């Protein structure tokens, strides 16, 4: 899909955005790191395009919470 | 323009376009990659240093003992291995670092005994050699355990056993932990008799002394060799015969080579020295009427891995940390299997347990590797894959980096225990050879689901960064602090630090190795080689 | 027959058996205990609502027989033994 | 005051307090109960009437044929069964109503052949007897199918086969559906040879004629009997020999008893009449060196059901209706098993598939019965129960009243197809004897999950109210109307009525029975008895 509205897998804390806001990311490319149960889980981009984050870093998310939008830049 | 090719074209394609080839290039410029490489290099250097100091000896007492051993015309245990095996051939020494810091005040090098799989006349055999320079070769509890482990491996793989005997006997200081039990000194003779009854050849070469129970080792073997000067066999030693009948006899005139080779008939071959003894051992192995191969097919048309194993450590994070980072185990698999080819079984279902097919030097192997937290779906996928490999007689390779299952009311309600049980049952009841390697951490019931020590893998090895415990160190600290209501708020950090230190100490690779919980610690870059040897050892299994 | 608690590795004992019985009040089966689930997800759950007899006998399917008390559990055990087709 | 008793006290308790006793008293005053009773009574009366008119004959042509048969000194087929079996013993006649309305213009009573399991000298045998009063005994396609089914049952239960042969041969009008195929007339000889090779005795008694292919039946049997006057065996009949060589010979001088018993050697025993032939058959059975019982244990200490089977029909609703009511199948089970005792397997998990253990005259049986729509949980429970019974060599009893699985996006996403497949695999791959009875409706893949005809049950019976179809009549009507966009709104009711009538006609018990889709139609109150006989027939299986 050209939008790629991915949801969080489980409640946890977003620790670090591995890519800056507005950066082009390929498929399967890490965009942010989610920490839960003292384990680092890394969220990957599902398609090529500019990634814009929705949730602020160093915060907390819930089950099936939207994280970022991957818009295919022309 | 649509459907122009044939799938065989993609099957036989360069590595760039072949679709079942794992592509995980090393990010050598990444600082985390460099830090991981430095950590792995330090760990592997420490491992090699420990092995080298075991081989060469460190303290002056070791030097004195080796000087006494050499002055008797005896070869050192590793030298005996070198001169017994074929001159240019691999040797899979199993428990190199057994007995390390196990008994305070004693440097029990190798556990007092060297066990390995060698090649004699092109046939793989299990060699068990006593080290007379470790407390005179007396059997510690770890020595008995290692000898039994070697016998178990040989019996389940139908490897002929060669026992190079030079041992005073069981040490009387710890006789409670050595003599009486099922898994104790008599189990050696039980295993020897049962292996001999099954047609697995048992060969004994008496390079030194064997007293009391140890005297059964030459007598219960199919063929035995005794060296003239240093070989003595008797149930009752000279001290015992003097304390009983008041007679003084030297060991040579009591149980020397002449009495046991010309009159008693206990031994079958008279050896003038160690070299002649090893020659006679090779001659005995040569006359085992064992066929070279059931199937003359070779199938050695394999391609080496497309990525260098030397950078595997770059992908391995720090297992001991407050928050442990995750990595893709496929990057490891790409550096271990033939042509970096890997047919993944359920790529989109498990997503935390990677199951697939690969080849090691042309030998087809099913690989089950951990890639995160175990779920019900991952356990079901693993069980189905294990059943699939069992129905095809495909050997299994487990790569353990596991930190338990997923907790929660929803997951228990979904039956996660039932699915974990399905995986455990599939692993336990299969008959294909299983080899497991702890690359990360093995914690709790997840270990049980991934073919741990209790589930009878043919071999089990640990990387120097691996940790094995009932639970993770951070998890143990948090759970113990939360449960212990007696603990005061002022004494929380000290308690957590103490329990973390205890778990780090008792979970280290060396702690596990010294207790025969694994079959040795190996470097990641050697992993592929080790696997190949292990697989070959299983080719003679029924 | 789960007369009491079975936690973590012990939870494999009921699940790997051919037939299993769990007692209502005192029977609990879970791989992760309430302390572990609280330390992981920050949620508080009682052992009964985590791995009690109702969840493992009506929804999970881990257990096969629902026992009201110890005596009923032993009766169900005897009934299971009675139906082994052993000559 | 707490825990005063012992569980054995509850195990040995009166029916009021014994906890594993099903308590389903009949609500005899309920109008629905009376309506159900009236429907079941009418259906059972019709069944008995059809069986009786088959036995006694209805039309005048049947009377003429029977008069011709009797005037030849021949016994009727049911009379032959009565005088061949032990005088007071059960006989399980299988396809009583085969061939009913199957071929237009022909009243193919019993399919032209009577097959059953009888008791001769205390040994259970399979008896196959041709009915010479049905088109001269010529083999219809249904006749071949029924003969093959009897041979299959006998082979899989190791029942000795007795063939009472009186048949003109395959009918040339339908030779395309009789002669050439795998499941055709030659398969009879294939089965006979293979059973003889397995040590299962094959006995042939030629009460009448056997021409062309049928002549192989006496010749391929271990022992054969031919009656003097009426017995003739030849590959080529008198018409064929006259059309070939221009010679006229009577059947007696061509293949009579004298030529085949004194010169040819095809037959082994010379019978003066039908009674002598049956005596010789009994003598042959007497000299089969078959042990009376592998284990002399009896275990006949059983209690009859605590509720009368005669009221089972009260609980059975109208299967053919716009909305079909549901009932508890346990009320049926309470009227079929010993002491109305039933140990339910997962009482709270499946909730639509009742799985449990029971006993029929002391024989332990696992019962799987439908109690609503199949779900993933019910399919998993059924598969687990079937595996449990297979590991214990416990025979399985299926009670089918099934209307497919649960539909929906959530259920497919949960893997309902996978769980149904698990159930189907467990049913298919088990080796314990399986007996299935259609008490309600068997529709679609649910039938497959409940040991249908395609999954090799030892026996399969249908109640007179049962319906079997690829889908329910109402479901078929609704789905076909919705899918068919060509159909106009003005022609909806007629189309639905037509498809409902077609499904009712082709799903009735008699339609299934005439096509050998089952092993006969039985009344509910006889069900227990039938099961017992079937179970006994499986006691000689390997
Ligand atoms: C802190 O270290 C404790 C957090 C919980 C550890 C997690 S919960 C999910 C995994 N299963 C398990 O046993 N441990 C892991
Ligand atoms: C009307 O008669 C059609 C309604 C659907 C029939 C139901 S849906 C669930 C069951 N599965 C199946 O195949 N038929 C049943």
């Amino acid at each position: 899909n050209g939008s790629a509205s991915v949801l969080s897998p489980m409640p946890g804390k977003v620790t670090k955005l591995l890519v800056a806001d507005g950066t082009l990311v390929q498929q399967g490319q890490a965009i942010l790191i989610l920490e839960a149960m003292k384990m680092e889980h890394v969220v990957k981009a599902s398609c090529d395009g500019e990634v814009k984050f929705c949730v602020h870093a160093d915060g907390i998310v819930g089950g099936s919470t939207l994280l970022a939008h991957i818009a295919s830049a022309a | 323009e649509v459907y122009l090719f044939h799938p065989a074209q993609y099957e036989s394609a360069p590595a760039t376009t072949r679709p079942n080839v794992l592509h995980y290039p090393a990010e050598s410029t990444n600082p985390e990659f460099k830090a991981n490489t430095e950590r792995m290099k330090a760990l592997t250097a420490e491992l090699r240093r420990r092995v080298q100091v075991i081989v060469d000896g460190d303290s002056e007492a070791d030097k004195r003992a080796r000087d006494r051993h050499i002055s008797r015309g005896k070869l050192l245990v590793h030298q005996r291995i070198e001169k017994l095996v074929d001159p240019m051939s691999p040797f899979l020494e199993l428990s190199q670092l057994a007995g390390g810091d196990l008994y305070p005040g004693e440097a029990c090098h190798r556990g007092g005994i060297l066990t390995g799989i060698g090649v004699v006349h092109g046939m793989r055999v299990m060699i068990v050699a006593n080290d007379a320079t470790v407390k005179g070769g007396t059997y510690y509890p770890i020595t008995v355990k290692k000898h039994l482990r070697a016998q178990r491996i040989a019996e389940e793989n139908r490897l002929p056993c060669i026992y190079l005997v030079d041992s005073g006997g069981a040490n009387l200081g710890m006789q409670g932990d050595v003599f009486p039990d099922e898994q104790h000194f008599g189990r050696i003779f039980f295993n020897q008799a049962n292996m001999s009854a099954k047609g697995i050849a048992q060969i004994a070469t008496v390079m030194g002394s064997c007293t009391a129970g140890g005297a059964y080792v030459p007598a219960m073997s199919d063929e035995s060799i005794i060296v003239k000067g240093n070989g003595t066999i008797f149930l009752g030693g000279p001290p015992l015969v003097f304390a009983a009948t008041g007679e003084e006899v030297t060991p040579e005139e009591l149980g020397g080579a002449d009495v046991h080779c010309r009159a008693s008939g206990v031994t079958d071959y008279f050896a003038t020295d160690d070299l002649h003894a090893l020659y006679l051992t090779r001659r005995i192995v040569a006359n085992l009427n064992r066929n070279d191969c059931e199937r003359p097919c070779r199938g050695r048309e394999f391609t080496p891995p497309l990525y260098d194993p030397s950078e595997i450590g770059g992908f391995i994070p720090d297992m001991g940390a407050d928050v442990v980072k995750g990595f893709d185990v496929r990057a490891v698999i790409a550096r271990l299997v033939d042509g970096s080819e890997f047919d993944e079984f359920k790529k989109l279902y498990g997503d935390t347990l990677v199951c697939g097919f690969a080849r090691f030097e042309g030998m087809l192997v099913g690989i089950v590797a951990n890639n995160g937290i175990l779920y019900s779906e991952s356990a079901l996928k693993g069980a189905h894959f294990v059943e699939l490999c069992s129905h095809r007689n495909i050997p299994l390779l487990f790569l353990q980096n596991i930190t338990g299952f997923m907790v929660g009311k929803t997951y228990e309600e979904g039956g996660i225990a039932k699915n974990g049980a399905k995986l455990v049952t599939a692993v336990s009841t299969t008959h294909v050879p299983k080899i497991t390697i702890i690359i990360g951490g093995s914690y709790g019931a997840g270990n049980y689901g991934m073919c741990g020590r209790a589930f009878g893998p043919r071999f089990l090895f640990m990387w120097p960064n691996a940790r094995i415990s009932v639970m993770g160190g951070n998890q143990a600290a948090t759970v113990l602090a939360l449960t212990n209501s007696k603990l005061r708020e002022n004494e929380v950090q000290d308690f957590k630090a103490k329990v973390r230190s205890k778990y780090e100490y008792e979970g280290s690779c060396y702690y596990s190795t010294a207790r025969l919980w694994d079959d040795g610690v190996i470097a990641p870059e050697d992993t592929r080689a080790v696997v190949v040897q292990a697989l070959l050892s299983t080719l003679s299994a029924p």
